[PDB]
RNA sequence: ACGAUAGUUACCUGGUUGAUUCUGCUAGUCAUAUGCUUGUCUCAAAUGACAAUAAAUACUGAUACAGGGCUCUUUCGGGUCUUGUAAUUGGAAUGAGUACAAUUUAAAUCCCUUAACGAGGAACAAUUGGAGGGCAAGUCUGGUGCCAGCAGCCGCGGUAAUUCCAGCUCCAAUAGCGUAUAUU
């Protein structure tokens, strides 16, 4: 795919877009994480 | 395991027992 | 301890 | 280089109408030219005398993304012969000239010109070509030429506007057969600067996806151009024709 | 890690840095301001403690220049990236000037001290090079491309 | 062993200077009697040229030994004071 | 017949700061001829046409290639102004700057071409 | 939190209908008006999971 | 989706979907540790 | 008003099993010991690799010649086009060092000025780990002949003799890194 170097992805900018899994939002609201704040937290970066 | 349990001290039924601990811990966070 | 460990290196 | 006079042969290409012509040191694409002898652009065109009048020309694919996007092999371009071909972004009818050689004389080819002297080009083309007619209005207002353009069947789009998709939105629902197949060329740069263009050929799809289209093949035409990627869709439907 | 290896190694090649060493002190660097960024969107909108950190540090980013001056949101001081970064380490405004034929040409002239930032040489290639300062990128007057003297080959040959 | 990380010990017989097989183990295993606790057990050298330096009642340092005899712990690091590496690339002499 | 004029707030000095900014990058062509070449090829990232120039057919002309290669062309109304902000000692109709993959300018060139994006 | 959009005429799907394919629907329809009461056909249009 | 696009950060907690996407190459791993969130195949961090 | 005058208007179908397909198959310690290596500049726990700061070991051509070079899902298969060479030459730039002086200073040193020298590799002499491949009139061990295994500086001669994979290949870190144990 375009924009691959080699196990590397050149692309992933912030905002990053990430895409959100059933049992990893069940175990973080388990985890009583404000989803959006501990994701700007752990990368420091604009998401959506 | 139950997600609506919170996380802060043990639950039987509709009580929650909090250790005199963890209500101190809570006081350590505040400050 | 890491003194118990140091004094065993000497 | 690939110098003039040479002899070379010619085959065909698994798409309908579009032939390979290899020779030499050189292999380069090709088609059947419809008025036969006479040049669009200058264009290099091939000769061959059957045992006269049968003469082909070929397409530069740092002129048109759509010859970029055959070299650089797409599935199907849903233009078989015969089929009814709308087009958007008449830029003076180059590649328009090259599709209504593919779509030959029992064909149709409806443009989309909005400036006025490449429709001077355009009509030019038209008046040689007796397959294709113009349409030169805004390509933002299908209203302009709904009594003039009927039911066809690709649209081919490469216009270079930020409203893109809901462009080909409009004319699509106003122009286009369920089963709808069409081609879309998308300049990352056009559409927006600063991202990265992957993700912009994402959003493209995604609201292609809400205007109720089908994406099953997307290509960065990549040692052709830069940052563009075609893409190919259904309208409506999910195998091709019907 | 093969996403980070691979991610390093293009830095190092697009800009011919010495080591990962030198990267992670860039990436060391960016982990703080972009925190800093993260810290002052937790603050929120009309909070004078933001407003005044906020334009403070954008107004140090544009000045340093790494940040565009069309954008001066923290959104984008948060989407800030190492490319502009070791855009803005000062051999590679020399090879983008054209002083050098090469990246690597540009570093062994800032070492073997031919190139001068408007007054005075500077012998290190990762200089913080200032939106203010980028224009003033010369040879000096005692390099044999700036004048003085021809320079020691030329003077060997000569003799 | 004991606490520490390395251990001080004496050479006493390099068992299995009978070898047929260069690279076995069996001939690069040694017994050593680790001093503080007077204890015999036995150790590898990392090569046969090393345990052709290596002598008798000479003090080793010896360590863990962790990654056709899987067992035997611990792995000879220096003798005499003196790094057995070192000697191997010919870099120091030993002390006798 | 040059309906995608330029307008007075500014727009023109960025225009002409650009283009000064390209003039030292070394990212641009110049003149008519180059301007020219350079869209043929497609180079070109954007190009700047004068409008007070004697009979504008020149810089009528450009913008079929313009239209053709569909890049943005943008009308500025003062040619021996784009002599200046080149550095020329010649006054000039018509430029061209170009693309490259690594440069700021290339932003500043993504800004421009947003502009006359929403002027045309 | 849904609004979800179902049909009534259980099988009956939307669409105009090409004449012998509303006749066999009403023709069908008809047949077990006549025909519901058996207890074969009956417990086969009883029969629903639950 | 992952696999067409190749832009995106996953967000799970399953080892065996931790498996899969790990197969492939260029894509990022959420997963919450019990005390904050952690990142397993992103550079820019 | 047409509509179940005793809602029995109920119940009469709670759902084994099996097959196939698609996934799945460690890193931190201001933590002690120890080892290896150390060309420049600042800096300093007790002169200084205990740290920390910055960065040398070189840059650019031309010409000639060869045709492979790489990759990888699916591998006696596919995918992609300019790549190389212990090749022949040409250019420049020099900082470590060497150093007249001047200056600094209680006298010196260092700093800042400073004339002159100071690159062709066999040198102005990069390191530390890891993995791999190639080998004999050699050795050792196993056996229903030639196979296999481990291995191998040891070979017939020969030390002013040899010129060998001629400097084999690849991964990592790089003026710092390895290993042990405790670990977390």
């Amino acid at each position: 795919p375009s924009s691959m170097f080699f196990e590397h992805n050149e692309a992933l900018v912030p905002p990053y877009n990430v895409l959100v899994d059933t049992n990893f939002l069940s175990r973080t609201v388990g985890a009583k994480l404000p989803l959006l704040e501990s994701a700007m937290d752990c990368l420091y970066a604009s998401v959506n | 395991r139950p997600v609506d349990l919170p996380a802060v001290g043990r639950m039987r039924g509709a009580e929650l027992r909090i250790s005199a601990k963890e209500a101190a811990a809570i006081a350590r966070e505040v400050r | 301890a890491r003194q118990a460990a140091r004094s065993h290196d000497i | 280089g690939a110098k003039a006079g040479k002899k070379v042969i010619v085959e065909p290409h698994r798409h309908k109408g579009v032939f390979v012509a290899r020779g030499g040191k050189e292999d380069l694409l090709c088609t059947a030219n419809l008025v036969p002898g006479e040049s669009v652009y200058g264009e290099k065109r091939i000769s061959v005398e059957t045992p006269t009048k049968t003469e082909y020309r070929i397409w530069n694919p740092f002129r048109s993304k759509l010859a970029a996007g055959i070299l650089g092999g797409l599935e199907t371009i849903y233009m078989k012969p015969g089929s009814k071909v709308l087009y958007l972004g008449a830029a003076s009818g180059t590649s328009v000239s090259h599709v209504a050689d593919i779509v030959g004389p029992t064909g149709a080819v409806y443009a989309v010109e909005f400036s006025h002297r490449s429709g001077r080009d355009l009509i030019n083309m038209a008046t040689r070509r007796t397959n294709v007619i113009p349409i030169v209005e805004d390509a933002r207002k299908p209203m302009a030429y709904r009594m003039l353009v009927p039911m066809v069947d690709v649209i081919f789009a490469d216009v270079a506007q930020p409203d893109q998709a809901r462009i080909v939105g409009i004319n699509a629902r106003l122009f286009l057969k369920q089963g709808g197949g069409l081609l879309i060329s998308i300049k990352a740069s056009c559409i927006d600067s600063t991202a990265p263009p992957e993700q912009v050929f994402a959003s493209e799809v995604q609201k292609l996806r809400e205007d109720k289209f089908f994406p099953k093949e997307q290509l960065t035409l990549e040692p052709y151009e830069r940052d563009h990627a075609m893409v190919s869709c259904v309208y409506l439907q999910k195998e091709f024709e019907g | 890690e093969a996403a980070r290896l691979d991610s390093e190694l293009k830095l190092v090649g697009e800009y011919g840095l010495r080591n990962k060493r030198e990267v992670w002190r860039v990436l060391l660097t960016l982990s703080k301001i972009r925190r800093a960024a993260r810290i002052l969107l937790t603050l929120d909108e009309k909070d004078p403690k933001r407003l005044f950190e906020g334009n403070a540090l954008i107004r140090r980013l544009v000045r340093i220049g790494v940040l565009d001056e069309s954008r001066m949101k923290l959104d984008y001081v948060l989407a800030l990236k190492a490319e502009d970064f070791l855009e803005r380490r000062l051999q590679t405004l020399v090879y983008k000037l054209g002083l050098a034929k090469s990246i690597h040409h540009a570093r062994v002239l800032i070492r073997q001290r031919h190139i001068r930032v408007g007054k005075q040489i500077v012998n290190v290639p990762s200089f913080m090079v200032r939106l203010d300062s980028q224009k003033h990128i010369d040879f000096a007057l005692t390099s044999p491309f700036g004048g003085g003297r021809p320079g020691r080959v030329r003077r060997k040959k000569a003799k | 062993f004991g606490g520490s990380s390395h251990a001080k010990g004496i050479v006493l017989e390099k068992v299995g200077v009978e070898a047929k097989q260069p690279n076995s183990a069996i001939r690069k295993c040694v017994r050593v009697q680790l001093i503080k606790n007077g204890k015999k057990v036995t150790a590898f050298v990392p090569n046969d040229g090393c345990l052709n330096f290596v002598d008798e009642n000479d003090e080793v340092l010896l360590a863990g030994f962790g990654r056709d005899i899987p067992g035997v712990r611990f792995k000879v690091v220096k003798v005499s004071g003196v790094g057995l590496l070192a000697l191997w690339k010919e870099k120091k002499e030993k002390p006798r | 017949a040059a309906w995608p004029k330029a307008e007075d707030p500014a727009l023109v000095q960025e225009l002409l700061d650009c283009v000064q900014q390209a003039s030292h990058y070394r990212q641009l062509k110049k003149g008519a001829n180059e301007t020219t070449k350079s869209v043929n090829r497609g180079t070109s990232e954007l190009v700047i046409l004068a409008a007070d120039t004697q009979p504008l057919s020149i810089v009528l002309h450009i913008p079929l290639i313009c239209e053709e290669k569909n890049v943005p062309y943008v009308y500025v109304p003062s040619k021996v102004a784009l002599g200046r902000a080149c550095g020329v000692s010649r006054a000039v109709i018509a430029v061209s700057l170009t693309s490259n993959e690594a440069s700021d300018l290339n932003s500043k060139i993504r800004a421009l071409r947003d502009k006359v994006e929403r002027l045309a | 939190g849904n609004v979800r959009l179902w049909r009534a005429n259980a099988s009956e799907r939307s669409g105009v209908k090409a004449t012998r394919q509303r006749q066999a629907l009403e023709y069908n329809n008809a047949l077990l008006d006549r025909y519901g009461h058996l207890p074969e056909i009956r417990r086969i249009r009883r029969h629903r999971h639950l | 989706r992952v696999q067409k696009h190749r832009i995106y950060i996953v967000a799970t907690n399953d080892r065996d979907l931790k498996r899969r996407i790990r197969k492939i190459p260029g894509v990022p791993i959420m997963s919450v540790q019990k005390g904050k969130y952690a990142i397993e195949r992103l550079p820019g961090a």
